[PDB]
């Protein structure tokens, strides 16, 4: 009673709204230009589409946790609501992007990723700042699922920094603004653990006392931990799927538990494999070129007793981390060491300091226009 | 048209006037804050033609005490006898450093603008600001500030007047954009000078190379600007902190104490309640220091902007010449 | 910018002039007054700008462009901090 009953009231409204939307919006320019001409406010339309997606996703997660096999929610949401809203025309404005943003957010939570090549190619409208942030949020998760650590971090950094020149205002963030910022931070921290040594490019998006905290953890994880991986896994899996809301703990239900067990395995096996690679990537390329004694000290570092060192060293090298030349005759192993650079971000910062002053000049002049 | 605020019109300044100012230069007292003299002109087509100027020669060395009335009176007798009359439409200064507004010159401008609405104050900033875009600046003062003149004071006057709001970053009038039709004589000179006088033109350009190799000009102007920015900002920061410690910090403890005392005595006063709250010297609104501060920081930002503009193009020219 | 346009206007006159000076020698006989005289003017230009030629010096030049850009960037930051102080005290 109450909580489930409110979900049905929302489903009844959303189905009725969908029946109205499926019915009118392919002919009704009489309805529509009456809507265009009469009001002097516009932002409500953007809020309602975002609010409906958040409420629906909150409602779907609770139903899916309680009824764990064979029930209606995914098909009824997918086939009728999401596919009809995907397949009809976009209302002139950014409304077609807003419907695509729910469809992509439902597709993301159902882990059925592939169709981004289609979605991006149909999204040729101007990315007015809010629709850039939503697109980047899903694209960073798509790159993360694709295991493209280098690409995901750049996309996550933009929305974590939040200097995307957004101008909202009118409660559009919304109700999870802090949580969305930490959701980006959590993935950015995981990406930093995989990529570091190389960036040099974390200072832009993550402030120093969090660079400190994930740096302790990253250095400990690649030297001994267990507990940092346990901490990282438990915080991250909570944010990776984006389930929006839990239900309520009790002895009697199983259900939510079957839910949680499926989520834990899928993230565990991939992250475990990636964590092992991150530890292999830990040891510094101290010199390019190794004769047999230096190679033997690297084998001693790599594993001992005894049996089988060089064989597993072939596998550990060929995971990704070592591209090299061998001479059998001279006994020397020849490799490159990867390099990276700095004073990159400052060129972006000079542009956005100019924007920041200009936005403040605009604000004072707009206030001043009421005391003329 | 060239009309601006109130009745004012855009400035047209002769090149003859610029040469007369350049003769009376910026030497025989390089460091000395001498306001150089008056500008004379007349109301014309769409604009104000500034036709003439004369200097006011004070007791100058490092010191620079003010001077006699009959110098201006005999000069304005003398000037009328050669051409027109003493139609005085502004005043001018160079003088030392790059663009700065020493505070009593704002009061001097305020007093002049209350007397004459149709007036422009001219600041000349050449090699001393690194010559150097916006080298002549012609500025008028705000009508709302002039309308409530006199005065500004320390906190009375200012608290009432500045909370009716007055603009103070204000109209700068644009100078040259068409022929004066006096160019004619100088144009006849130009084709000869050039001509067989080529030695003079070439030498004048060649002075630039000697100046540019010898002078540390970007570092030098940055050091005087850094000195200027730290002087004015440290003065403003201590001034704001002094008013804040009177506005907020005193009142906060007075309410802290008044709430402990509790604050109404029914058979007779209220003795220490009567004692509590009497104004410190700033209760609010020290605008006479603040507004003059902001005009100087705006002048400092203009110097940063002109220095940045010089650096943008120098970096481009240095990169462009080398790589081929 | 006006000076740079005057300099480019002058440089284009030099290209046209040297093209005519050479072509006068090619056509029949010319360039006698413009021989080691112009060859000293062009050298006088080249010795001053670009001064010398090697890798050490262009690397030094690019390092100075980065420092001049850093000073220019810091001047944007000072002007923005003056703006942050300005925006706090005009509300």
């Amino acid at each position: 009673q109450w909580l489930w009953d409110i979900i049905d009231e929302f489903i009844y409204q959303f189905q009725s709204f969908s029946q109205y939307r499926c019915k009118t919006a392919k002919k009704s320019e009489e309805e529509i230009d009456f809507l265009r001409s009469n009001p002097k406010i516009w932002n409500v339309h953007s809020v309602l589409n975002v609010l409906h997606s958040l409420v629906d996703k909150s409602n779907i997660n609770r139903q899916l946790e309680v009824y764990t096999s064979g029930g209606d929610p995914e098909s009824v949401a997918g086939e009728y609501g999401r596919h009809s809203l995907y397949k009809m025309l976009g209302y002139f404005s950014l409304v077609g992007l807003l419907r695509l943003h729910s469809l992509l957010g439902d597709y993301y939570q159902a882990i059925k990723v592939l169709e981004n090549i289609e979605l991006n190619k149909k999204s040729m409208y101007s990315r007015v700042p809010e629709c850039q942030v939503t697109t980047y949020y899903y694209v960073g998760f798509a790159y993360l699922m694709m295991r493209r650590y280098q690409d995901a971090i750049r996309v996550f950094a933009n929305i974590l920094l939040y200097i995307q020149r957004t101008k909202s205002m009118f409660q559009r963030t919304t109700y999870k603004y802090e949580m969305i910022n930490k959701q980006n931070e959590q993935m950015h921290a995981l990406l930093a653990i995989a990529l570091t040594m190389y960036p040099m490019r974390i200072d832009e998006s993550i402030h120093l006392q969090l660079r400190e905290k994930y740096g302790d953890k990253m250095l400990r994880m690649q030297k001994g931990d267990p507990q940092v991986y346990e901490e990282l896994f438990s915080y991250s899996c909570p944010k990776f799927l984006s389930p929006v809301v839990p239900n309520y703990d009790s002895v009697h239900p199983n259900y939510h538990k079957e839910p949680f067990l499926q989520q834990l395995k899928v993230f565990s096996d991939e992250v475990q494999q990636q964590a092992q690679l991150s530890t292999i990537r830990s040891f510094l390329k101290l010199y390019t070129t190794m004769p047999v004694a230096k190679l033997a000290g690297f084998l001693d570092l790599t594993e001992q007793e005894f049996r089988i060192q060089l064989l597993v060293f072939k596998h550990k090298m060929k995971n990704l981390v070592w591209t090299s030349g061998i001479s059998a005759l001279d006994g020397e192993f020849q490799s490159a060491s990867e390099v990276d650079f700095y004073i990159d971000k400052d060129m972006i910062h000079i542009a956005d300091t100019k924007v920041a002053r200009r936005y403040g000049d605009f604000f004072i002049r707009q206030i001043h226009k009421f005391e003329e | 048209g060239g009309s601006g605020d109130s009745a004012v019109k855009q400035v047209q300044i002769d090149g003859l006037v610029v040469l007369k100012i350049i003769k009376h230069y910026q030497e025989e007292g390089q460091g000395t804050e001498v306001v150089q003299g008056v500008l004379l002109g007349l109301v014309v087509e769409d604009r104000l033609e500034i036709t003439n100027c004369f200097p006011f020669p004070q007791h100058t060395e490092d010191d620079a005490d003010f001077d006699e009335v009959q110098y201006q009176m005999e000069m304005m007798r003398s000037l009328r006898h050669v051409n027109i009359d003493h139609l005085h439409v502004g005043w001018y200064q160079s003088t030392y450093y790059g663009s700065f507004v020493t505070r009593a010159l704002l009061d001097s401008q305020f007093s002049y603008q209350h007397a004459i609405e149709e007036s422009v104050v001219l600041i000349y900033d050449p090699i001393k600001t690194a010559q150097g875009s916006l080298s002549l600046k012609a500025y008028r003062l705000t009508p709302k500030l002039m309308e409530v003149c006199k005065e500004k004071d320390f906190s009375p006057e200012a608290l009432k007047k500045a909370n009716i709001t007055f603009e103070h970053m204000f109209e700068e009038v644009p100078i040259v954009i068409k022929n004066s039709h006096l160019i004619n004589v100088l144009m006849w000179e130009l084709e000869k000078k050039s001509a067989v006088a080529d030695k003079h033109e070439l030498l004048s350009l060649a002075s630039s190379n000697h100046l540019g190799k010898n002078l540390q000009l970007l570092m030098d102007r940055v050091d005087e600007m850094s000195q200027d920015i730290v002087k004015y900002n440290t003065y403003m920061r201590n001034t704001s902190k002094q008013q804040q410690q009177k506005h907020q910090y005193q009142q906060r403890r007075q309410q802290e104490n008044m709430q402990r005392q509790s604050r109404g005595e029914p058979p007779l006063p209220e003795e220490d309640l009567s004692k509590l709250f009497k104004p410190p010297q700033p209760p609010a609104r020290m605008d006479s220091l603040l507004i003059a501060g902001q005009i100087n920081t705006y002048c400092q930002n203009i110097k940063e902007f002109t220095a940045q503009n010089l650096g943008k193009l120098f970096m481009a020219q240095a990169l462009q010449e080398y790589n081929n | 910018s006006d000076l740079q346009q005057v300099g480019g206007a002058s440089a284009r006159i030099q290209d046209a002039l040297s093209t005519v000076l050479q072509y006068a020698e090619d056509v029949l006989s010319g360039k006698v007054s413009a021989d080691n005289t112009v060859g000293r003017f062009l050298m006088s230009l080249v010795n001053q700008v670009p001064k010398i030629v090697p890798d050490d010096f262009e690397t030094m030049l690019n390092s100075n462009i980065n420092d001049l850009l850093m000073v220019t960037y810091l001047a944007n930051l000072t002007q923005s901090q003056i703006a942050l102080n300005e925006k706090l005290v005009n509300l």
